[PDB]
């Protein structure tokens, strides 16, 4: 049993017609202190999977290393490591889910919430969540922490059910994700303006965008707001 | 369990032990014998936490019976009492101690003397002319202090014991359902069927 | 730990270490067991090479396992103590867990199981001991007499002998013991046990030990004078 | 302090017919006041014509099902592809649950299938392993809402035959699969109205001698 | 001679005699044949009986839905090694949600057998195995020897008189590899191959044992009247 | 000396092969399987007339539906029987059912090769395991110290095994009744035994679906012996 | 592997004997003779030091006679180093018993314990046995004065008089001849020394070649006293009995 | 729960209710609180349902192994002691199990009470569970050794009814057993709802209740 120290906030994601999108900000908070401003919380595994992690950063760095070692180990005595016997999103997820549930069963958890996003061999979209309790679930949209409360409602307006996935394009899905990140910057006190975004498409492959910023923000209406009730000046 | 008394007279040791057993708010049994024969001339009564009492007594019984067979010889009451004390003193610093208080009444055939030992769950041993455990002594020791002589007969010992039980029955809030009385002397161990 | 396999099969299908343990039993002093109608008697030889012995304190050949069961043996004396101790511990362990004393058959099965375990365990040699286990089951008046041996096999016997010159005394028992009508009394049972030992013992002085076991935990050992009276009566009838 | 347990909501329902059995459950997964998924399957085909659902803490429920599915696999290996009977599966699951008597699987488990005489069977468990064969059982969040309804509409409790006035009970006629599915849908529709953790979807697994069949029905998403 | 007392001793020419003696146990064992195409993989095994009252010892063991093997030599050692494979196949599924690759299964068997050839006290395995399977890279056939050596092949045979069946497969190589989408014809080629190792005795209904795995075909074993079709 | 788990140049484990020689020295045990039940019979072979023959227990119950006969170093069988009984009842605990005869036999045979430098040597005893289950019906197995087990329609083990097996070769057919099998075991036992066969030096037993495993009384066997003598004198 | 070099210390011969035990006894037969004689009013322990030197410090030396507790002592025959291992174990066992039961350990119980340790080395462990034979002289309130002997086999027996070490055959014959049941300590002292004087391989028996001890109730009233004799005291008792 | 069991002239009666609770919620109306260990041995259940089922079925395994090793049925005294020793291993670990071991052996009919503390008591009459006080009231005032089988079965049945009525965590139905020297005999499942009204009319009891 521990407590989280340096933490990362929301990770959000959704499915679209030809793949999946996932995004997360670049902040490492130390309680109320916005201590570290260059932290990457999206970690690619091969060219077909991206693991997004929130929660304790020291435990994130540990998981980051497990995945790096997993790739190394899969290549051992495997001539088809870059082809038929390459790592799949479903393999990577189940490994992590096994680890998370084992650690909680020893009362020494990895204080994280993880979303594994990717595209399988047969072109099928993969999007599944797992956390410090070993709890797993899948949905057309997934989000951690504050994103669960604020982002999912916005992303579910685009993809409310499974049948809406083929009707959703990558431009629409990316637009929805970027809007959701802006909303989180408005309303999450442990969030940052700077973030990273990853798209895994079954045709165009893995696109990893860094150093993105929240833009087109509305603040002008603040000038007119005065006092807390009766004050006019 | 509740009340266990002991008294050493001229030529014997007398042990009196309550008959009640309670779980929750119900008295499950009113004829329970809270004692085990360790050897032909050594008797041990016991009282403490549920379950632990019998388990401990039977464990001691087995060890003394094993000694008797191995050496073809009965251990002295003093030797048995020391063995029991060590087991309790060993127990008190264990992960889960055995919460048992005992009286050991024996007749030493070598010295031709009755002997009564009082041992609590901590491993606190004392040789006494009369003894008790828990709250029993609070009511009875004043009577024993007054009436006890070392040259008393077995019959006089039983009469003084009846007086102790009557006082307990008057001033104790708990109903312990009377006592089973046993006598330990040169001829061995016998039970007083009418008390 | 020392794990060496000492007891192993040979090309002809024999375990020599177990067979050599039987040779140690053959060297041991003679022991005999005879069960009557309402009793069992255990006879034992004492070799008279050892005089100046203190018979008060010298380990007796017959050992009580519980108040109702006894064990005698032939072979290595030191080895027998280990089996007797284990047996005594198991007897108390059985009373503690099942609230009944062991049956004679159960105790025998345990001792035989120990002997067997030492024939296929690493780093140990077999017991150079054969035992005669006798007694009466709780609340039962039928006599019980069993035999065990180093290999671990056991069986029940109307009468049996083990140790040195056991071949001779077994020969005597086979012609003298009648199954249809066994020794009806204690006297007849003891007399037959003494007679059988007199075929082998040498002198009938302090060389013969007798132990009578009756039902309901009634076990007694005969003295020198009591046995000497049997020795006197047997030879006086023989002079004819 | 770290709490190793959680509550993912949901509700399940098992009913045994004369020659069939059903095991139903909603497809909603939740934490506190949020929805995780509107379609996260909870009832599984475990092989040998057995269906199972472990409702409560999803992580423990997924582990138990995963373990039992594994137990079935090894039963075939060790015993010459013998079919695991529903009664043998129930006893096996008791031992899986009691292996964690001092760190329990936080789930209410139900299995359904056919017994060795071809009759419908439902077995029900508590979190620590006590089990028993039953005719009707609802488990999970809305179990207390649904069970009384089943006592009334399946076992005809408190129902008497008109005219006699309480002297003669309603006879215990068996139910068809079509009549049972109606009771299941009405049970979940009613539970969805009055329980906030219940909704989104309903998945029913029907078991007959012919095999395992699925049926899906939408529920209110509020 | 002086260097065959245990597995921990090289001979002066660099040979391990205990391993070679374990290899000898395989040659005494009954014949079994393995072969594959691009779609399916087949095992064919000649079962052996003690006498006419006895049953015919089983030769083929299932490891997973997509993998299994046939044995030749000490049957109990095959049970140990097949149990290990079952566990490894199962570890891959439970942890990684991944069907174990046949090539990786061979690597695990090699390493398990090797440990027994380098340490004091233990002994080498006294059995040879033919592993078939269908994974993400198609159909596969492996040959396991208790020296540790594992080999991927198009076809092979092990056991007594196995050289006859091995020669047949070496001639038929170009034909049977092309038998795609036709399980019955691939089995026919295996039954015809194992027939080259027979003397005196012939293939009867309770003598022959066949197993198959493929694209849309789980690992299944055929015994009894189920193989009468191929006699 | 040499390793316990050593291979011979022929590819056999020395110790396993030597244990088979010990089994050849053991007393004869015979088993015959029929559609009405499986019969198990043994030679007691008392070493002396003072030995109470009824204490010779070479036929043993494992479960209500499984029985067992032994031959060789019979002391070694006790731990095997203990394991078998535990395995049978443990499976009943885990699965609320009877255990298959084959699965029970496999559990016993798993102990066989657990020896090295675990126990120090193989078992010096062979077992005939007979029983009944719903899947495969009436079954008879022969469990060796090699870890191998064969199913048999009929089987003999012990000192007179090869002579008895040849006799079982001719006599056994698929339509045998239980009564016919009983007499057949007695016939072959009488043929290979040194001493004259009677109810005291030979024992019968059987396993049926209805009554389960039963050891025969000496009075019951005596009648079957008398019935045998008369039918042999009939032609 | 290592099997090649294993002597196998715990096995039977074809005749049913334990090789190492028999060879240990052969070792002990070359050791200095030790004698024990039990009387009605006490016990005597006498023992012969092996070919000593004039430069050996005798008054501080101890190779034969050891004290286990206030009531029990032992005479040693064999490897002294092996004996000290066992002696220290026996000293501990006696104290364990005293702590547990608050009574001095009965002689036989102590003897059985040591003999059980010796037995273990003959049946398991693959180690050589202890090349030691003890004579136990002790007293308790059950059996009174007691003499025992144990040997490497782990077998122990009780005695009225007994010898271990060298020339036991000759020594036992002499003891069997002159011993009587009504004998006293002063007489037993004389018998012990006379027996050693005749069996010894040395030219003459002197004070510097002897260790001597008595266990007497000859202590003030009902109690027992151990007396380990000093060099000058052994010299005096040699003159008194008329040997020097 | 309410369970009871008592010895009498013609063997031993054993009666239990069938209710199960999860707080105020009645989780089961018809649960089996008796286990048939063997044809001459019974076991009652009170406390944690899981603990009762697991340990009493583990006892049955161990009692069965006794028969195979010894060729003889286990005694009631020995069976009760095996169970009490199981309880002593998990001493203080949080088990909740109150049981009566009923049976017939060589000493005649036998009855032992065993609980999670390792307590083991021999006696003629016992009653466990949340409603045992109500059952004891009827038993104590109506029990005799000279009871007929018919009257004895009714007593145990009527005693459970008394508890089912007053105790909120007791009810559902009554399961009856009668142990003889030929073994135990099941005397059926009796719904309390129907049984109450029947007993009220025939006996004249429960006058305060309206029906
Ligand atoms: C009285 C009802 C007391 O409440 C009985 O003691 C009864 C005994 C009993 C019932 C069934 C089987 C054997 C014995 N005990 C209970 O019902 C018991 C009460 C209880 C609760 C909690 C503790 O912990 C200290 C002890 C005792 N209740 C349970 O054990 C509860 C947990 N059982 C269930 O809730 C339950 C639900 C369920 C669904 C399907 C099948 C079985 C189920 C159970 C046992
Ligand atoms: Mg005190
Ligand atoms: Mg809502």
């Amino acid at each position: 049993t521990q407590q989280p120290i340096v933490t990362g906030t929301s990770v959000i994601s959704m499915k679209y017609d030809n793949g999946v999108i996932i995004a997360a900000d670049n902040l490492g908070s130390y309680g109320s202190l916005l201590r570290f401003n260059g932290v990457e919380r999206l970690i690619p595994v091969g060219d077909n999977t991206v693991v997004g992690i929130s929660g304790d950063i020291s435990d994130m760095q540990h998981i980051e290393r497990l995945l790096k070692d997993l790739v190394t180990e899969n290549a051992y005595d495997n001539p088809l490591a870059d082809a038929e016997e390459a790592l799949e999103p479903s393999y990577i997820f189940e490994y992590l889910a096994t680890v998370m549930y084992q650690r909680r069963s020893k009362m020494n958890p990895l204080w994280n919430a993880i979303i594994v996003a990717g595209v399988q061999s047969n072109g099928d979209q993969f999007l599944r969540y797992v956390n410090l309790l070993g709890v797993t679930y899948s949905s057309p949209t997934l989000a951690t922490g504050f994103g669960a409360h604020m982002a999912n409602p916005l992303l579910r307006k685009v993809v409310d059910r499974e049948s809406d996935i083929p009707k959703t394009t990558v431009q629409v899905a990316e637009e929805a994700i970027v809007n959701a990140m802006r909303v989180l910057y408005y309303r999450d006190a442990r969030s940052s303006r700077n973030f990273s975004l990853a798209i895994i498409d079954k045709n165009t492959g893995l696109t990893f965008k860094k150093n993105l910023q929240v833009e087109n923000m509305k603040w002008d209406f603040a000038k007119d707001i005065k006092g807390y009730g009766t004050q006019k000046i | 369990m509740d009340i266990i008394l002991g008294i050493r007279v001229q030529d014997s040791v007398i042990l009196a032990s309550s008959k009640a057993v309670t779980r929750g708010i119900s008295v499950l049994k009113d004829s329970d014998d809270k004692t085990r024969q360790l050897s032909p001339h050594t008797l041990m009564s016991f009282a403490g936490e549920a379950g632990d009492t019998v388990q401990f007594a039977e464990y001691i019984q087995a060890n003394i019976q094993l000694y008797s067979i191995r050496e073809d010889y009965e251990l002295s009451p003093q030797a048995v009492s020391s063995f029991v004390r060590q087991e309790l003193a060993k127990s008190i610093r264990s992960r889960r101690p055995y919460q048992v208080n005992v009286l050991i009444g024996g007749y030493d055939k070598k010295k031709n003397k009755p002997e009564l030992y009082q041992i609590d769950y901590l491993g606190t041993k004392v040789e006494l002319p009369y003894g008790a455990h828990g709250y029993s002594g609070f009511y009875t020791f004043s009577l024993l202090d007054h009436h006890y002589r070392p040259d008393m007969t077995t019959e006089e010992g039983l009469d003084l014991l009846k007086l102790c039980v009557q006082e307990l029955e008057k001033r104790m809030p708990m109903d312990f359902k009377g006592v089973i009385v046993k006598i330990v002397d040169k001829d061995g161990i016998r039970q007083v069927d009418d008390f | 730990g020392y794990d060496r396999a000492l007891s192993i099969f040979s090309p002809d299908g024999h375990i020599f270490q177990v067979e050599y343990a039987l040779e140690a039993v053959k060297r041991g002093t003679c022991a005999v067991g005879v069960k009557g109608k309402n009793c069992v008697v255990l006879g034992c030889e004492r070799r008279s090479t050892l005089k100046l012995q203190d018979t008060r304190i010298t380990p007796s050949k017959v050992s009580k396992i519980d108040s109702h069961v006894v064990l005698s043996f032939s072979g290595l004396n030191a080895d027998s103590r280990i089996l007797i101790e284990k047996a005594r511990v198991e007897a108390q362990s059985h009373r503690l867990t099942l609230e009944d004393p062991v049956t004679v058959e159960y105790l025998t099965r345990y001792v035989a199981g120990v002997q067997q375990r030492y024939t296929q365990s690493g780093g140990v040699r077999p017991f150079g001991v054969s035992t005669l286990i006798a007694g009466f089951d709780p609340r039962d008046d039928e006599p019980k007499l069993y035999q065990t041996e180093p290999s671990g096999i056991y069986s029940s016997w109307s009468a049996q002998t083990i140790g040195r010159n056991s071949k001779t005394v077994r020969e005597f028992l086979e012609k003298n013991y009648d199954r249809k009508e066994p020794p009806a009394t204690v006297e007849e049972c003891v007399k037959l046990t003494v007679r059988s030992l007199l075929e082998v013992v040498q002198t009938g002085a302090k060389n013969i030990e007798i132990t009578v076991v009756k039902p309901d935990s009634d076990i007694v050992a005969l003295s020198s004078e009591e046995i000497n009276q049997y020795v006197t009566q047997i030879e006086q009838e023989k002079q004819e | 302090q770290f709490n190793p347990y959680g509550d993912n909501g949901g509700t399940i329902l098992g009913i045994a017919g004369e020659d069939f059995a059903v095991l139903a459950g909603d497809t909603r997964n939740i934490t506190d006041y949020s929805i995780n998924s509107r379609y996260e399957p909870k009832v599984f085909d475990c092989g040998d014509n057995i269906v199972m659902s472990a409702n409560g803490f999803a992580a423990d429920g997924d582990a138990l099902v995963k373990r039992f599915k594994n137990s079935v696999k090894w039963y075939h290996f060790d015993h010459n592809d013998k079919k695991l009977s529903i009664n043998s599966a129930a006893r096996n699951i008791q031992h899986l649950l009691y292996s964690r008597r001092f760190f329990p699987y936080y789930v209410y488990n139900i299995i359904a299938g056919l017994d060795e005489d071809g009759k419908g069977a439902v077995y029900s468990f508590d979190p620590v392993g006590s089990y028993q064969r039953e005719q009707c059982r609802a488990g999970g969040a809305a179990a207390s809402l649904i069970m009384p309804f089943l006592d009334n509409q399946v076992n005809f409790k408190n129902q008497y035959e008109p005219g006699t006035n309480g002297k003669v009970k309603k006879p215990l006629k068996y139910l068809s699969v079509e009549e049972v599915i109606k009771l299941v849908r009405d049970s979940f529709t009613s539970a969805t109205e009055r329980h906030i953790q219940v909704g989104d979807g309903l998945e029913i697994l029907i078991v007959t001698k012919d095999g395992v069949r699925k049926e899906f029905y939408e529920l209110k998403r509020d | 001679n002086n260097y065959d007392g245990d597995t921990v001793t090289f001979s002066p020419t660099g040979r391990l005699f205990q391993v070679e003696y374990a290899l000898e146990a395989i040659k005494q064992g009954s014949v079994t044949v393995g072969l594959r195409s691009n779609t399916h993989a087949v095992l064919v095994a000649l079962k052996r009986n003690a006498d006419e009252l006895s049953s015919y010892q089983k030769k083929i063991i299932k490891c997973d839905e997509h993998m299994g093997l046939s044995l030749a030599g000490l049957a109990p050692d095959a049970r140990v090694l097949s149990n290990y494979l079952r566990q490894q196949c199962n570890y891959s599924s439970l942890v990684f949600n991944r069907k174990l690759a046949v090539e990786r299964a061979g690597h695990l068997l090699c390493d398990k057998a090797q440990k027994n050839t380098q340490s004091y006290g233990g002994r080498p395995y006294g059995v040879g195995l033919l592993i078939i399977g269908y994974d993400k890279s198609g159909a596969h056939l492996l040959e396991f020897q208790p020296s540790g050596n594992v080999t991927e092949l198009y076809g092979t045979a092990i056991g007594a008189r196995s050289q006859g069946a091995k020669t047949y497969l070496e001639r038929t190589l170009d034909t049977f590899i092309k038998i795609d989408g036709n399980p019955d014809e691939l089995i026919k080629a295996g039954v015809e191959a194992i027939s080259q190792s027979l003397r005196d005795e012939s293939l009867t209904v309770d003598n022959l044992s066949i197993a198959i795995v493929g694209k849309d075909t789980p690992f299944t074993i055929y015994d009894g009247e189920a193989v009468a079709k191929y006699i | 000396d040499r390793g316990v788990s050593t291979f011979s140049p022929e590819g056999r484990l020395f110790q396993v092969e030597y244990s088979l020689e010990a089994i050849k020295l053991g007393s004869t045990a015979i088993g015959i399987a029929t559609k009405e039940g499986v019969v198990l019979g043994v030679e007691k072979r008392a070493t002396s007339p003072l030995l109470e023959s009824d204490s010779i227990e070479k036929i043993v119950e494992i479960d209500r539906h499984i029985g067992c006969a032994m031959s060789g170093l019979t002391a070694d069988a006790r731990s095997m029987i203990e394991h078998a009984r535990t395995a049978a009842v443990t499976h009943n605990l885990y699965y609320d059912e009877d255990i298959n005869v084959e699965s029970l036999t496999q559990s016993v045979c798993d102990l066989a090769l657990r020896f090295g430098e675990l126990m120090s040597r193989p078992f010096g005893v062979a077992l005939l395991i007979a029983g009944h289950d719903a899947d495969d019906g009436y079954q008879l197995f022969h469990a060796e110290p090699s870890g191998t087990f064969y199913r048999y329609n009929a089987k003999a083990i012990g000192s007179g095994s090869e002579g008895a097996q040849a006799e079982l070769l001719n006599e056994w057919h698929s339509s045998l009744t239980l009564k016919e099998a009983e007499l057949l075991v007695l016939k072959i036992l009488k043929q290979v035994m040194e001493e004259k066969l009677d109810e005291n030096n030979a024992q019968l037993s059987c396993i049926t679906k209805q009554d389960g495993f039963k050891i025969y009384d000496n009075e019951k066997t005596a009648e079957l012996i008398k019935e045998l003598k008369e039918k042999e004198a009939a032609e | 592997g290592s099997r090649r070099y294993d002597s196998r210390t715990t096995i039977f011969s074809p005749e049913g004997r334990l090789y190492q035990v028999e060879y240990a006894l052969e070792s002990i037969s070359h050791a200095g003779t030790a004698i024990g004689i039990m009387a009605s009013d006490g016990i005597v322990l006498a023992a012969e030091r092996k070919v000593t030197s004039t430069l050996l410090e005798q008054d501080t030396s101890t190779e034969k006679l050891y004290k286990l507790n206030d009531k029990i002592a032992v005479a040693v025959a064999g490897l002294t180093a092996d004996a000290e291992i066992l002696i220290n174990t026996a000293r501990i066992h006696a104290q364990n018993y005293l702590k547990t039961y608050n009574e001095d350990i009965p002689v036989e119980i102590l003897v059985r314990r040591l003999s059980d340790i010796k037995q273990g080395y003959t049946q398991h462990g693959g180690l050589r046995p202890f090349g030691v034979s003890f004579i136990y002289a002790g007293y308790d309130d059950r059996y009174g004065y007691q003499l025992y002997t144990s040997n490497p086999s782990g077998n122990y027996t009780g005695w009225k008089a007994i010898s271990v070490g060298a020339n036991t055959s000759a020594a036992q014959t002499l003891l069997q001849m002159d011993y009587k049941d009504d004998m006293k300590v002063d007489d037993a002292i004389e018998l012990a020394l006379k027996t050693l004087s005749k069996t010894t391989d040395s030219s003459a028996l002197t004070y510097d070649r002897l260790e001597f001890a008595t266990i007497r109730k000859g202590a003030n009233d009902g109690e027992v006293y151990q007396k380990i004799f000093k060099p000058q005291e052994i010299k005096d008792i040699l003159v008194k009995t008329g040997i020097t | 729960t309410t369970t009871l069991a008592f010895k009498f002239q013609h063997g031993v009666i054993a009666a239990v209710d069938s209710r199960a609770s999860a707080g105020s919620y009645i989780s089961a109306l018809r649960m089996n609180k008796v286990i048939e260990i063997n044809p001459y041995l019974l076991g009652t259940m009170s406390g944690c349902a899981a603990d009762c089922q697991y340990w009493e079925r583990l006892l049955a395994k161990e009692c069965r192994l006794y028969y195979l090793r010894n060729g003889e049925r286990i005694s009631v005294s020995a069976a009760s002691k095996l169970l009490s020793n199981m309880m002593c291993q998990y001493r203080g670990m949080g088990l909740s199990m109150g049981s009566m071991i009923c049976g017939w052996d060589k000493k005649g009919p036998g009855l032992y009470y065993v609980d999670e503390h390792g307590t083991r008591l021999s006696g003629n009459m016992f009653s466990t569970g949340s409603g045992n006080t109500y059952a004891y009231g009827v038993l104590d005032s109506n029990y005799k050794w000279d009871l007929s089988v018919e009257d004895a079965l009714y007593l145990g049945k009527r005693s459970i009814l008394a508890a089912a009525h007053r105790d909120a965590y007791s009810g559902g139905s009554v399961n009856l057993y009668h142990v003889t020297e030929d073994g135990w005999i099941y005397h059926g499942n009796h719904d309390v709802g129907e049984l109450f009204w029947k007993v009220k009319e025939e006996e004249g009891s429960f006058n305060n209740v309206i029906g």
